[PDB]
């Protein structure tokens, strides 16, 4: 896999969109945001 | 829009938070995204359980 | 088993089956029960 | 479903290293997840 990062974040993006930003804290966020970008490596 | 009407082409990869997300292309789009599996899963419940399966 | 009960992804992805509640690769559960799996997902 | 149950169920997965951060927010989308 040798995706580009603009489509990992339109991908992000749209999982901010379906989950709500107010669905957790920004520490969380974080959390889940590093564990998403290393889910492609 | 993310789920535009068209006909699933891959299933390219997931990532599990409180909802679990495939991450898919569509049949034309060359743009990938991100759907809750649920969603999916019931629209196209074969080629998922083909994703998970190998 | 009688009921397919939710699922979970880490490595694999993983049923929580009843015959207390377990979880099990999904893709044993399938080749034992393939219906009740090909169920669950739709 | 109690989460006692679903508790086994999360160690039973892991079982098959995290930060303890990670380890604890993981944990609560496994369980709203449900």
């Amino acid at each position: 896999a040798k995706i580009r990062m603009s489509q990992k974040l339109a991908c992000w993006q749209q999982i901010l969109t379906t989950l709500g930003t107010s669905s957790m804290s920004e520490q969380e966020w974080n959390t889940f945001f590093r564990g998403f970008l290393e889910s492609w490596q | 829009g993310l789920d535009r009407g068209l006909e699933l082409d891959k299933v390219l990869h997931c990532y599990q938070m409180k909802e679990l997300f495939l991450f898919v292309t569509w049949k034309g789009c060359s743009s990938i995204d991100a759907v809750p599996m649920k969603y999916i899963r019931e629209a196209y419940p074969l080629q998922v359980i083909e994703f998970f399966q190998s």
